């Protein structure tokens, strides 16, 4: 099982030297869309999204004030992004995060677990850094705490949401199909169908004999989403008629070993 | 003094001034409009002594600043001259009034966007 | 008799430390001098006043506007799990969002009505308050 994920998204934006009234947060919960919110609401994908409200849109304000302290390119448009992500993991330890991009590039990152600020090694990225790092020695309250506080705002967030049990990672378990075709020269080729699974991660591979066949003697499939929130792959070798009974699709997922023989 | 005065009925005083924040965005003209409706106007700042209290202020919220066409100059709603060394005011969005922000800080904004705002009666 | 705000409606704001915040029968003043809890309690008791205690999003509405982190005068009880300021009051039942932030016996006061938990012995700015009388 992959950890638990929280993910806030805040985007502000400028025009010829302008920052416009408009900020943007995508919220998303275990890597799935979950809350779109603008300046006056937030909404999902009932009216209890008042606490996200009241909360993103103060972010947003402080966004608006922290690009209006960049005015290297009065033309053009230009976006600052804020982006907080926190993880729960299996083990019960926990991540935390927050990058800054300008343009779609990040120029300053925050690991919220270690206290430890990085920057990128660019000209660029640096007066950005900086001019921001400044923004915030000014008088700007940009204490310790507040970064600590955000970390744990992200996390009791995380609980909250998994608490009320919203996003399921329910196992799917495939549906697996042998096929059979171009029989020539004394030769088929067999394929072994998995489709409708989650999660994502999966095995499947022709065995001979019970042993498993090399990568190059064997064609594959992608895995490809099925368009329903599952996935489908598949993957194929040629053998000689005859020789059918000595083949078998082996696959793992989700602790389920199962074995599949070519039909006659 | 132990007494802090005259002001409205729950209305916050400090030394003597009366304030209010109001959490309904408005633009800068419906704010001044709200603000003279309860016998007050919006922030003016003439003092960082007297009006400590700002710098505890969080996010961005009208005072009663405002710019004049051929002017370039700030001045208050009252046609004050605005003091030097009281506020610095940064360029945010292009307009011809601006949003309050700690410590002492304008952010220009159009008049026209909606915002949170302060009160303020004078005592004078 | 409603409520018109002209001059003659106008009270004077009851009896506080000078140069303290009065708002709805209530003192506040903030203190930027960084102290642990204890020195902050202490501090608090010597102006004839308390921490920080928050009984009413109503009647402290102006909670809603503060910067940055503070002490309020919320400690833990060992055997139950449960907080209660420095009067004894239990902490009414929806009035503050607690974060377990740090492992501590101490909550910093933040916007909006949230106590952030950490270590008593942290310095950090302050929040005095007296009812009046």
């Amino acid at each position: 099982m992959e950890p638990h994920s929280l993910r806030y998204n805040l985007t502000v934006l400028m025009w010829d030297g302008s920052v416009q009234s408009g900020f943007l947060t995508e919220v998303h919960l275990d890597g799935q869309p979950f809350l779109r919110c603008d300046r006056q609401k937030c909404r999902a994908k009932n009216k209890t999204w008042d606490r996200e409200t009241r909360d993103l849109t103060g972010n947003g304000k402080d966004l608006r004030m922290t690009l209006a302290h960049i005015k290297d390119q009065k033309e053009g448009l230009h976006s600052l992004q804020e982006i907080r992500v926190c993880e729960i993991h299996e083990d019960n330890s926990t991540r935390s995060s927050i990058h800054f991009y300008y343009d779609g590039e990040l120029f300053l990152s925050g690991n919220l677990e270690t206290k430890e600020w990085t920057m990128p090694q660019s000209s660029r990225a640096q007066t950005l850094a900086m001019n921001v790092r400044n923004f915030w020695k000014e008088d700007a309250m940009k204490t310790k705490t507040h970064w600590h506080a955000m970390h744990a705002d992200c996390l009791q967030e995380l609980r909250r949401y998994l608490k009320s049990g919203v996003v399921l990672r329910r196992t799917v378990p495939p549906m697996v199909n042998v096929t059979r075709s171009e029989a020539s020269e004394g030769n088929i080729t067999v394929t072994c169908r998995a489709s409708g699974f989650y999660p994502w991660n999966i095995t499947l591979s022709w065995r001979q004999d019970g042993v498993s066949l090399s990568h190059d003697t064997q064609q594959w499939g992608d895995v490809l989403p099925d368009g329903n929130g599952t996935y489908q792959t598949w993957v194929a070798t040629r053998i000689c008629q005859g020789e059918e009974q000595r083949f078998t699709c082996y696959m793992e997922h989700s602790g389920n070993h199962s074995t599949h023989p070519v039909p006659s | 003094e132990s007494y802090c005065g005259p002001c409205p009925k729950n209305w916050i005083c400090y030394k003597n001034n009366c304030y209010q924040f109001f959490d309904e965005s408005k633009n800068w003209y419906e704010s001044q409009a709200s603000c003279m409706s309860q016998n007050a106007s919006l922030l003016k700042v003439y003092s960082k002594e007297d009006q400590d209290l700002l710098k505890l202020v969080k996010s961005y919220h009208w005072m009663g600043l405002v710019h004049i066409p051929t002017n370039g100059s700030w001045q208050w709603e009252d046609g004050s001259i605005l003091s030097p060394n009281l506020l610095t005011i940064i360029e945010m969005q292009k307009g011809d009034c601006a949003l309050y922000a700690s410590s002492f800080k304008g952010y220009i904004e159009n008049c026209s966007t909606p915002n949170t705002y302060i009160c303020m009666q004078r005592t004078v």
